[PDB]
């Protein structure tokens, strides 16, 4: 889609520039195909591009306003998903906070070593805490 | 928080169903105390809060408030069971006694409308 998106471009002059960027917008949103369209894990390494940045810029803004969608459904994984490809560093951490802190309270049997909030908690702690680190102490 | 006006409202849906009082005033009491208490709970919002919410949710990225959301579940489950019940009451009611008491139970009903829509 995004490939044929791209091709509004080939029309040059304004008008036709932003009926592609609102196409393409149109396309992240709700198709909430967030890592193949916006990009992905940092490893520090910035984001792994997404088939749209290969494309490129206005980029940012997009992720704003799916990220508050994301809010406001309560998808939250695409929210943190979201801001840390906003680089909103501190934003992610106190989301993922809340994220772990409830599901800690509750009832016993759960969390296999492998994969989940818990997971995604170690991710992001290894992940920024060593680099420079942006986020409140 | 209107946790104590919470168990007001119990005790109204308690009543209804049982349809004791020999007067509709009484239930017409009643039908307007739970009026004003599932209004209350709702201050006015509109879809754009609860999407918020959910988004705020979105998920916990860290610590979310679900607050109204969990109030209006509570709400729900509450009117549920004491609901077929009282679904049956407050019809049967409605139509008679009272062209007075309805104008309370009327309202009551549209009330609780909304919320328990769906």
């Amino acid at each position: 889609a995004l490939q044929y998106f791209y091709f509004l471009r080939d029309e040059k002059d304004s008008q036709g520039e932003n009926m592609f960027l609102r196409c393409v917008s149109e396309l992240v949103i709700e198709s909430r195909e967030f890592d193949m369209i916006l990009g992905k894990l940092e490893n520090d390494g910035s984001r792994k591009p997404g088939v749209i940045d290969k494309f490129t810029s206005d980029t940012k803004p997009i992720i704003n306003k799916v990220a508050s969608v994301a809010e406001n459904k309560g998808l939250f994984e695409e929210a943190a998903k979201l801001y840390d490809l906003a680089k909103n560093a501190d934003k992610v951490l106190e989301l993922m906070n809340k994220l772990l802190s409830p599901v800690v309270p509750q009832i016993s049997a759960p969390q296999s070593n492998k994969e989940r909030l818990k997971n995604m908690a170690l991710s992001i702690a290894e992940r920024y805490r060593a680099q420079g680190i942006s986020a409140n102490k | 928080g209107d946790s104590s006006l919470y168990i007001i409202l119990k005790k109204l849906l308690d009543f209804i169903l049982k349809t004791g009082g020999g007067f509709q005033r009484v239930r017409t009491h009643l039908y307007g105390s739970l009026l004003y208490y599932l209004q209350i709970a709702q201050r006015p919002d509109e879809p754009d809060t609860l999407e918020a919410a959910k988004k705020t949710m979105w998920e916990r990225l860290t610590a979310p408030e679900d607050v109204f959301s969990k109030l209006q579940r509570e709400n729900i489950a509450i009117i549920e069971s004491y609901g077929a019940a009282l679904m049956e009451v407050v019809c049967r009611d409605a139509c008679d006694g009272h062209e007075i008491g309805r104008m309370l139970a009327l309202a009551l009903l549209d009330r609780i409308v909304s919320v328990d829509k769906q």
